């Protein structure tokens, strides 16, 4: 209960508009001089906190009751929820399988006499995802007490539902933030295909270049023929313009819209830089924006429901809205980071068949994909570790098993950038188990 | 906690550092003298003749009125009126700040 | 421009606590440390630095 | 909420706005007014439920 209540409690008033009008002498405020009740309109307009019970103007004994209650229905949405997938009730792990294309052989009937049953292995790679965030939204609704603040069940029930809606808002907003986290995380791991840009938030030339780079990128990403250069895997794939999305900070977005006319011309066009999702700024530093194929997100709902419990002593309900979800990111599907300022010469070397196995004495060809931020070809050095025997790898990435060990060999693709005194050894890694074979041998000749 | 009865003997103010003395068959309390180590902290105003209680418990930290501006990590001692002030003389240190406080604001403290 | 203090309206029972939050609508210049204080009748009764 | 004079300046000099002359996908529902009385107040952008 309150008593000494000001109408301007937390008001950091700049100037007294009422007096501005009162002392108006040919100034702008002369336009409000014709008003009849301006003094009151100003005095108790612009809001009003607390609530000081007002007596009736005609009969001061009587008080004026509240004519209308406005229970707000504002709902917040996850701008990224359009990237969500389905529900996963039972189970925890999701296996993502992606095949690949495989060369091309020449028609040759003569050769084909003996090559029937040639045997040609598929190029399949998989990724695993699993339930991650597991939280809940806790609220108390002491309904029986709330009832004294309402005069109708319509309003009463509306209020209660606003609380429930707030729970849903809480959940959906946090969902957003965790998906944002996925982006900064993937970035922090160097997994986006990076693009070097000059600080776009400077010269308009930088802004112009920024747009050109994004456009170039997008067209490559959707280039039907496929590409092996736009994801964290060596797989060849592609995107659709309507599936590409631009995750970008509203400030930069505005800079681009205004200064670059091409952007302005196609501000309303999803076939320009794909779909655009304007966000608040990224936690990562140089990460100015992300261009990404919707299938990059591997976000599945797991458990999510609202539990309730009645406190018979305190006459209230607790609501526990659980939200368990599988939030993750695919290394397949294309995704590009536009990084301002300093960048590494090489961001992330990728090695082909990351998970491989070979019979004792067999060989396996590997390929390294150097994700450089330039076209200087920083050279891959092939190496193998765990070799308890003379097992070794050729300079072309050809692993050759001794014929007897099995120690889950670590295949490395090393790219030394910068000076050798600070050898920035960017290393792509793969692992090879060795299947028993026990073929006759020891030394060739 | 372990509670016991004590009588104020000099207008105890909330969030002030307190000291005590042996009175007329009762522990009497008042604001701690300047530059020393306090025993109890007020959490209620108790006038000069008022009788109250003390709740005994090894509290990790106290919330008291800052007698001057306090920086995080500052070693604190009693000041004017039982307020807590920055110091550097170990023998008068009773705790230290874990948060910033301006004069007149509460400052959380950790006992030592 | 203005500083918004969290729960405009609180109801502390006595000896209880209430965390307040200031939303300083600065504009450009990133002003910082908000000085918390409280006015009342009985002495004591105060707000922490946070 | 913006006066016609500033609005005209923006329409002519800023091509992005000109291109989106009547688009609420660019800015909000541009409503032109006589002008703000308060000195320095050039424009305000508000929710319709304000």
């Amino acid at each position: 209960t309150f008593n000494d209540v000001k109408t301007s409690l937390g008001i950091t008033e700049s100037y007294d508009i009422v007096n501005a009008i009162r002392n108006s002498q040919g100034d702008n405020f002369k336009s409000y001089v014709p008003l009849a009740t301006a003094n009151n309109v100003a005095e108790v307009g612009a809001g009003i906190l607390i609530n000081q019970t007002v007596q009736n103007d005609f009969i001061t004994s009587l008080v004026d009751r509240i004519g209308l209650v406005v229970i707000r229905q504002v709902s917040l949405n996850n701008p990224l929820k359009k990237f969500k997938k389905g529900q996963i009730p039972l189970g925890r792990t999701i296996e993502e399988i992606y095949t690949d294309i495989t060369k091309e052989k020449q028609y040759d009937a003569e050769e084909a006499e003996q090559k029937v049953f040639e045997r040609e292995m598929p190029n399949v790679k998989t990724l695993f995802h699993e339930r991650n965030r597991q939280g809940f939204y806790h609220q108390t609704i002491q309904d029986d007490s709330l009832k004294t603040a309402f005069v109708s069940w319509g309003n009463f029930e509306s209020f209660v539902s606003s609380i429930i809606n707030a729970i849903y808002n809480s959940a959906e907003v946090d969902e957003y933030e965790y998906m944002k986290l996925l982006v900064d995380n993937y970035y922090s791991k160097g997994l986006f295909t990076t693009v070097k840009i000059d600080e776009p938030t400077s010269s308009t030339g930088a802004l112009t270049e920024f747009v050109k780079k994004m456009r170039a990128t997008a067209r490559k990403l959707t280039l039907p023929q496929g590409s092996r250069d736009w994801n964290s895997m060596a797989v060849r794939t592609r995107s659709y313009m309507e599936d590409l999305h631009l995750i970008i900070d509203a400030d930069l977005e505005a800079e681009l819209d205004v200064d670059v006319l091409a952007k302005a011309f196609n501000m309303n066009r999803t076939d320009f830089l794909g779909n655009v999702t304007v966000i608040d700024g990224f936690a990562s530093t140089g990460l100015e924006a992300v261009l990404v194929d919707k299938d990059w997100f591997m976000v599945y709902d797991n458990l999510h429901k609202m539990e309730t419990v009645r406190n018979p002593r305190g006459l209230y309900w607790n609501y526990y809205y659980h939200v368990w979800q599988t939030l993750s990111v695919s290394r397949f599907a294309n995704a590009v980071a536009f990084v301002s300022g300093d960048v590494p010469a090489v961001t992330q070397v990728i090695v082909s068949p990351n998970i491989a196995a070979v019979k004792q004495g067999g060989q396996q060809q590997f390929t390294a994909y150097v994700r450089a931020t330039n076209a200087k070809d920083h050279k891959v050095v092939w190496s193998v570790e765990g070799g308890s025997t003379g097992t070794a790898i050729t300079g072309d990435g050809l692993l050759s098993v001794s014929g007897n060990e099995d120690n889950q060999l670590t295949v490395k693709a090393t790219v030394d950038i910068g000076t050798e005194d600070k050898p920035k050894l960017v290393v792509g890694e793969a692992v090879v188990s060795i299947r028993p074979n026990n073929a006759s041998g020891g030394a060739q000749a | 906690m372990v509670s016991f009865t004590a009588r104020a003997k000099s207008n105890v103010m909330a969030y002030r550092l307190l000291a005590y003395s042996q009175g007329d068959d009762i522990i009497e309390i008042s604001h701690a003298a300047e530059n020393t180590i306090p025993d109890y902290v007020a959490v209620k105003d108790v006038d000069k003749g008022d009788l109250t209680q003390v709740n005994m418990y090894p509290l990790a930290a106290w919330q008291v009125i800052a007698g001057s501006d306090i920086k995080v990590g500052d070693n604190l001692t009693t000041g004017k009126d039982g307020t807590a002030v920055p110091t550097d003389d170990p023998s008068t240190v009773f705790g230290y700040a874990v948060e910033e406080a301006q004069e007149g604001q509460l400052v959380t403290l950790v006992i030592s």
